[PDB]
DNA sequence: CGTTTTATTTTTTTTTTTAAA
């Protein structure tokens, strides 16, 4: 009905006169500058969105069908050079095929791309670009897709274009040309790959957010096929939102078991998005406790644990002497039952710490937190599909209640422990994994709540080795105290009058303000100067005395020492200044003494 | 176009629309500025019976033509009264509103619009399917169109083929999408209700888009529909039935602002305590009382851009042989409150090994049940003997009631707001504090605060409560029975107790609860003096006085119990505040 | 067309048929076809036993004797009514088999109208053939353990149920109780204080009730 | 210048895995 021309005439006026000065900095030419990056040979694909259009017009608000819009915008710009030879693999392929002597989709060299989810997903929604957020599932590869190929006929000589958009095709046969049509000259057909075009092709599954999902309802998924530039642009497992097309899927081929009016849809892509700049900010402010002040607020008190966590947020310590790397992640181990909210702070860290994880007590046994197998005989072979704690590299998978899970359920785990090492005879392998994953450890007491007759590994079950792969181990338990639980108590009560509870002590860091300041931190690889390794070396062996002069006491292993070395350096992260000191580790030494010398008083 | 009464069909409907009933009641100003658009009128057909009874048998007997006809006289009226709701010209469904056994469908009610009930089951797989062609000509830029049909709209279908292009000339053909629309496509089988039975005899139905499961596998209804069967049997045949409407029977209310302003009314009546205590089991001394959050659920509370904590209650208790005739009065009125088997699995919440059904499968049979009490309550038997495997998978629930299994199946995360009981037996009978509370049972006191108390159940047979025994329990047992059929109503000891049928009663009970579910009776000033000053002297004075011997469960992480109970007190008055008394409420517990 | 509705499994019929066909052929030469159809069945009417499916002399039979009050310790001999047992005893009988009353209630509760007996002992005591008996003498089932007890066609799962089936105003009486797997021990505690019936297979909850009962037979310890 | 296209299900033995007083 409408017309797709004179909208041709809209677009040229919108693109033509594009200097829009609505601010100090717009007479220059936005999309003539983009226009130039065309002329640049750089950009392939620009962009659209509802402001850009918004202040233009009102229709298209609801015309722009999403589809005919753009071969027509496509071929607008394609006959638009106002505007060097060899840039491009094909495009100076096709003066190769003129120095002797197309669709504008043939010569593609770019492209554009432009509060719901699959479950309110309304089916009449066909054709509409519309937004979803949920969570990838099912990572996949990716590999060429062709377009429209080259059948030259040889003996006659036309380079054939088989523009195609479907998923399955046919061959094209000996020659529809023109020397070789009733004029008896001919050949046969056969393509040439190097003036083909073809693109690149990401597909995965989509799963639902899992929060929406009503109490009598089981979430599905989606299929993402997003082909071109936008591929690799999305991991397993992040939550994310997309701005796309719904569409049909034309499954051709037999005519019964299709022939029903299919349609299996599936969706179009755009786009992945997934829900220095601070430094004038960073500068307003110097300091170095206040994260413990505005990170988890939730609880009073006890913030020698969240410091102690702090740190394993902080890291900044490694090194690959003799060819070999040393572990620079801390494993925190945790004991106690009395209200701490072990899942308050697992839930926030968990939110807060980008690339986190959880699991539970017997939620993964040994095969499923690492990598596992499966049985089949539909779908193929079987693979490892590697489990949580194989995917929290780079941060940490939490394991509550770990004492309870098994005891031969420390094995693996222990594997873990000598880092990114996770070896697997089981696929025909001896394989590696790089199991890079901070360890969190949090579990309560054994028979009682810290009976004091029966002391540690008579009420613990635990095997040493476990121990020793683990920096710090904690037990929690605090006694009836008449004033303790009182300011606990009026503070919780707080953000329940309220919703916000610590008031006038620090000025509160949001999660993007938190974690941006913490990525300013650990690439410093800061300063030891040389006194600390005699000192600190001597200050060890303080420790070793006073731990043979008691038998009845822990075992040590070089971890040990290791460890007391390995936290002080991670801390001048977050001082920033590249000055391991005297500071550094009497501070590591200081939590060190306060993990211990607090059961007995 | 058949044989030509069709104009003259649709002119009886069009006829339709004359006086008070079209004038008044019917459409108009009765859907469309309510606002719902869905096409759908429900019609009743005693009245057009009492107009066109001949129209009336116009469907029982061809019911295949009588709806492009009813459509057309649809748009016909809509379509020259709202220029609004105009521009959706499709077929425009409507409602055609004999109850036959789904095993007694029997070659027959052919183009008749009839009736079963049964059981909605294998609840199934959605895609659209295609209406039109919206083919453009892009040489000549002509947008048209193509019409397509299926035997499960009409009776005729179109050459139903490929997309079609390359037609005309060979021009520029191509699609256009976006407007080519689409039709949402259900399908799903229905089994009589089975006590009837003596193999039952099964159904099979196919929906459409304003049709689309509108309930789930494991409830019912009584679904109306035509028949066809498409197939060419020996030149088999096999059937379905369709062109349908929806209700439904094991709902719950006619209840406009009238009913609420009904609970709100007798509010002021300040011990209710004693009227919704005494109401479901007076077949029962003892409690009830304190049953009172394992029906409301809980509280919900969040933090801004944070978490939260969870809401509702989970308690139980005593002698051997009331607690299996007990854990009722909830289960049957209670919505959608399942307790289980007493020592059950393989979906507690498990995959449970076992892949000889269906030859693959991954989540082929991974599920729990207490999610299907998400927002409901539970109970079981059999906990003093129960294993402790999944006792883990409790730990998690009390803790947190959010699920969180991943051993290799997913990598879950699904709410809950559940509460459960539990069971009991004494491994040594009548021991509670000559030997000791604790472990005259066989159990286990990690669960401090897991469940929200440590409570008591008790008896001795007497010589002085022996004639108290016989003369109440007997005083029940012949106030069991009428003037106190096989059994007419028992009034007196309900009646010297000056009460009144509709006043004892679930409707008139839940009268005051699906509104009383719904509010948000913040804290004022009070809980935070009472809380903190009083389990401070508390966690120390329960440790005197022979009362550590009962003192198992003291935690900090009770103190939220200690305000979901008087949370549903504030709800129990739809008082949006809370007293000092209605702390006592829930202190007296103790 | 209208020969089904007819009949059902167990049951003993005489026939006329066709002998007809189904396939093609000329099966490494020709295997083929067997069935029939139904002309004009007729089934059998056998004896005594068919008041199942498809008088007031009988009534003054009945009426007379009880008009007699000597019923209660008379049928004392008659449930055994040809050997000896329960003989002082057996009028204890007289309540269950009528039992009481399922006196429903304004309140919740639906009253425990089945109610439950026992036995116990050693054999030789004619114990085995005497509830072999009581089957002959309303309806039930009978044997003890693992012997009730927890298709290839058209793609649809059948269960055939539970132990409701011929118990719902019957009644049964078995043995070994503990000589029997406990995993179907669950049920019992759930069929039998309550009949607290339910469905976990698949995702449906069949919520089954009945007005039976059992009894139990022993050769326990000592 | 005419006359024709297209479907498979259950059981084994290994290597995985999982159960009760
Ligand atoms: N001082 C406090 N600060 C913040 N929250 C508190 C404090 N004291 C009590 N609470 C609340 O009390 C609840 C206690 O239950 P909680 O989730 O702590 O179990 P838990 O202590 O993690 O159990 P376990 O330690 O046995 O795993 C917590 O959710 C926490 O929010
Ligand atoms: N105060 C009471 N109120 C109501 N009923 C009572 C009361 N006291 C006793 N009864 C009756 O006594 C019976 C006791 O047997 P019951 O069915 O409770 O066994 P049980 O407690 O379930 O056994 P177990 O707990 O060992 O499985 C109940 O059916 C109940 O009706
Ligand atoms: N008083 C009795 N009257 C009749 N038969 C008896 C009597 N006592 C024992 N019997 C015999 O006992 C047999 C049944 O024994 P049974 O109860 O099967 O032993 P068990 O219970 O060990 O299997 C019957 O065949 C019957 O002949």
């Amino acid at each position: 009905r409408r017309d797709y021309a004179q909208d041709r005439e809209s677009i040229k006026t919108f693109l033509s006169e594009f200097c829009k000065c609505d601010d100090d900095g717009k007479k220059e030419f936005v999309y003539g500058s983009q226009l130039v990056k065309l002329a640049h040979r750089e950009q392939v694909l620009i962009t659209i969105d509802l402001d850009d259009l918004a202040e233009f017009n009102e229709s298209l608000a609801e015309a722009v069908n999403c589809r005919r819009y753009t071969s027509i915008f496509s071929d607008v710009i394609a006959e638009l050079l106002p505007s060097v030879h060899a840039k491009d693999a094909l495009d100076v392929y096709i003066e190769h095929r003129l120095m002797m002597e197309f669709p504008s989709e043939l010569m593609k060299r770019f492209e554009v791309g432009f509060a719901h989810s699959i479950r309110e997903v309304k089916a009449q929604h066909i054709g509409k670009l519309v937004t979803v957020r949920g969570i990838v599932t099912r990572c996949t590869e990716v590999k060429p897709m062709m377009v429209v190929a080259t059948y030259t006929c040889d003996r006659c000589g036309s380079e054939t274009y088989q523009p195609v958009n479907s998923l399955s095709f046919t061959p094209v046969h000996d020659c529809p040309s023109d020397d070789c049509r009733v004029n008896k000259a001919g050949g046969r057909l056969y393509l040439q790959t190097r003036g083909s075009k073809f693109v690149k092709f990401q597909e995965v599954k989509m799963q639902e957010h899992s929060d929406q999902v009503p109490v009598g309802h089981i979430p599905r998924s989606m299929t993402i096929m997003c082909r071109g530039e936008v591929t690799r642009m999305a991991q397993p497992g992040d939550h994310i939102v997309v701005s796309g097309v719904f569409l049909p899927l034309m499954r051709t081929g037999f005519a019964q078991m299709i022939q029903g009016l299919l349609s299996e849809t599936f969706l179009q892509a755009h786009r992945i998005i997934c829900i220095p700049e601070e430094l004038e900010e960073l500068a307003q402010d110097d300091f170095y406790e206040r994260l413990a002040t505005s990170l988890a607020p939730e609880i009073y008190g006890h913030l020698d644990v969240k410091k102690a966590l702090l740190l394993l947020l902080v890291g900044g310590v490694d090194k690959r002497p003799d060819g070999m790397k040393i572990r620079g992640n801390i494993n925190i181990c945790l004991m106690g039952d009395p209200g701490v909210a072990k899942s308050q702070l697992l839930g926030y860290i968990s939110r807060l710490a980008v690339r986190s994880q959880y699991t539970t007590g017997r939620g993964s046994s040994g095969v499923g937190l690492t990598a596992a197998v499966m049985k089949d005989p539909l779908t193929g072979e079987m693979t490892l599909e590697g489990g949580a704690l194989v995917l929290a590299d780079q941060g940490v998978c939490c394991i509550d209640e770990f004492d309870k899970m098994a005891d031969q359920d420390r094995t693996a785990i222990h594997e873990v422990m000598e880092q990114q090492t996770i070896s697997i005879a089981k696929a025909g392998i001896m394989t590696t994994l790089n199991a890079r994953v901070s360890i969190l450890a949090a579990a309560n007491p054994a028979f009682g709540r810290y009976n004091p007759r029966r002391t540690v590994e008579q009420n613990i079950q635990l095997p040493a080795a476990l121990l020793s792969r683990f920096d710090l181990l904690w037990l929690i338990q605090d006694k009836p105290d008449r004033d303790n639980d009182l300011r606990l108590a009026k503070h919780i009560t707080y953000v329940h009058s309220h919703s916000k509870q610590p008031p006038t002590r620090v000025k509160a860091l949001d999660m993007n303000l938190m974690r941006r300041y913490i990525n300013l931190c650990k690439r410093k690889n800061p300063t030891i100067p040389d006194e600390l390794t005699d000192y600190i070396v001597g200050a060890y062996v303080e420790l070793r005395r006073e731990a043979r002069n008691q038998k009845d006491m822990t075992f040590t292993s070089a971890r040990n020492l290791l460890g007391i070395l390995r936290l002080s350096t991670a801390l001048a992260r977050l001082r920033l200044s590249d000055s391991v000191e005297k500071d550094d580790v009497a501070e590591a030494l200081r939590l060190l003494e306060m993990s211990k010398d607090s059961l007995n008083q | 176009e058949g044989e030509q009464f069709i104009k003259d069909i649709q002119r009886e409907y069009v006829d339709f629309l004359d006086d008070e009933e079209d004038q008044g009641i019917y459409a108009g100003h009765v859907k469309d500025m309510i606002a719902e658009k869905s096409k759908r009128l429900i019609v009743n057909v005693n009245d057009l019976k009492r107009k066109n009874p001949q129209r009336a048998l116009g469907l029982l007997s061809n019911a295949a033509d009588e709806q492009l006809a009813f459509g057309r006289a649809l748009k016909e009226y809509a379509s020259t009264v709202d220029p609004g709701y105009a521009k959706m010209h499709e077929d425009l469904f409507v409602g055609f509103e004999r109850h036959v056994t789904p095993r007694s469908l029997t070659s027959i009610y052919l183009g008749n619009m009839v009736c079963v009930e049964g059981i909605v089951t294998k609840v199934s797989l959605i895609r659209p399917k295609v209406v039109r062609s919206v083919h453009y000509c892009p040489n000549t830029r002509k947008v048209m169109e193509r019409k397509y049909t299926d035997l499960t709209s009409f009776e005729a279908v179109p050459s139903g083929a490929a997309y079609p292009t390359k037609d005309e000339d060979g021009n520029l053909l191509e699609t256009e999408y976006g407007l080519s629309v689409y039709k949402d496509h259900q399908t799903l089988t229905i089994q009589e209700m089975p006590e009837k039975a003596p193999l039952p005899r099964s159904v099979d139905i196919v929906c459409d888009d304003d049709l689309v499961d509108r309930c789930k596998p494991g409830d019912r209804v009584q679904i109306v529909g035509s028949y066809r069967c498409l197939p060419g049997k020996r030149g088999t045949f096999r059937t379905v039935l369709l062109a349908n409407n929806i209700s439904l029977l094991s709902k719950e209310l006619d209840i406009s602002r009238e009913d609420i302003m009904l609970c709100k009314k007798l509010a002021k009546n300040n011990d209710i305590f004693e009227l919704l205590s005494k109401s479901l089991a007076p077949s029962i001394g003892h409690v009830k009382q304190a049953i009172l959050c394992l029906l409301l659920g809980g509280v919900e509370k969040i933090l801004p851009n944070g978490t939260r904590l969870r809401g509702d209650i989970n308690v139980l208790l005593g002698d051997p042989s009331a607690k299996s005739q007990l854990l009722r009065y909830v289960l049957n009125t209670a919505p959608r409150a399942i307790p289980t088997t007493g020592r059950g699995s393989s979906g507690v919440g498990l995959t449970a090994a076992v892949t000889t059904d269906q030859e693959t499968g991954e989540r082929r049979l991974e599920a729990g049940a207490m999610v299907l009490a998400d927002r409901g309550v539970v109970c079981i038997d059999e906990f003093d003997k129960m294993s402790d495997i999944d006792r883990t998978a409790i730990h998690e629930v009390m803790e947190q009631g959010r699920v969180t299994i991943s051993k290799a199946g997913i990598h879950a995360s699904l709410n809950a707001r559940c509460s459960v009981l539990a069971a009991a037996n004494p491994v040594y009978g009548r021991y509670d504090q000559y030997k000791t509370p604790m472990e005259n049972i066989g159990l286990q006191d990690s669960l401090l605060s897991r469940f929200d108390l440590l409570f008591v159940m008790l008896d001795v047979i007497d010589s002085d409560v022996d004639q108290m025994i016989s003369d109440h329990v007997v005083r029940m047992h012949r106030y069991r029975n009428p003037k106190e059929y096989e059994k007419y109503d028992a009034l007196l000891h309900g009646k010297s107790r000056q009460r009144h049928e509709k006043i004892l009663s679930v409707e008139f009970m839940r009268k005051y609860i699906h509104i009383a579910k719904c509010m948000k009776p913040k804290l004022g000033e009070q809980a935070c003096e009472a809380i903190a000053n009083e389990y401070s002297r508390l966690r120390s004075q329960e440790a005197v006085e022979t009362d550590v011997a009962r003192t198992q469960p003291i935690t900090a992480r009770t103190l939220e119990t200690l305000i979901r109970l008087s949370t549903a007190h504030a709800r129990a008055r739809m008082s949006k505040s809370v007293t000092i008394d209605d702390a006592h409420a829930a202190i007296e517990l103790v | 067309r209208s020969l089904c509705e007819r009949v059902v499994p167990g049951n003993r019929v005489l026939i006329q048929g066709i002998y007809s066909i189904r396939k093609v052929g000329k099966a490494v030469v020709g295997v083929r076809a067997p069935y029939m159809r139904v002309v004009g069945i007729t089934v059998d009417s056998e004896g005594a036993g068919a008041i199942s499916r498809y008088t007031s002399d009988e009534e003054e039979h009945f009426r007379r004797m009880a008009a007699s009050g000597d019923i209660y310790e008379r049928l004392s001999q008659s449930l055994a009514p040809s050997i000896f047992g329960s003989r002082d005893i057996k009028k204890a009988i007289t309540c269950m088999l009528f039992g009481g009353s399922r006196k429903r209630l304004p309140d919740g509760l639906c009253r425990r109208g089945d109610i439950n007996v026992l036995l116990l002992g050693d054999p030789g005591t004619a114990k085995s053939q005497l509830l072999k008996f009581v089957e002959k003498v309303p309806i039930a089932v009978y044997t003890s353990g693992k012997g009730s007890s927890t298709d290839p066609q058209t793609r649809n799962f059948v269960m055939e149920g539970g132990a409701m089936v011929l118990a719902d105003g019957g009644v049964v009486c078995i043995d070994e109780f503990d000589k029997m797997r406990e995993d179907d021990r669950v049920a019992i505690h759930e069929a039998m204080e309550q009949q607290t019936i339910s469905i976990a297979k698949a995702g449906i909850t069949t919520t089954l009730n009945s007005r039976c009962s059992v009894l139990a037979a022993a050769n326990s310890i000592f």
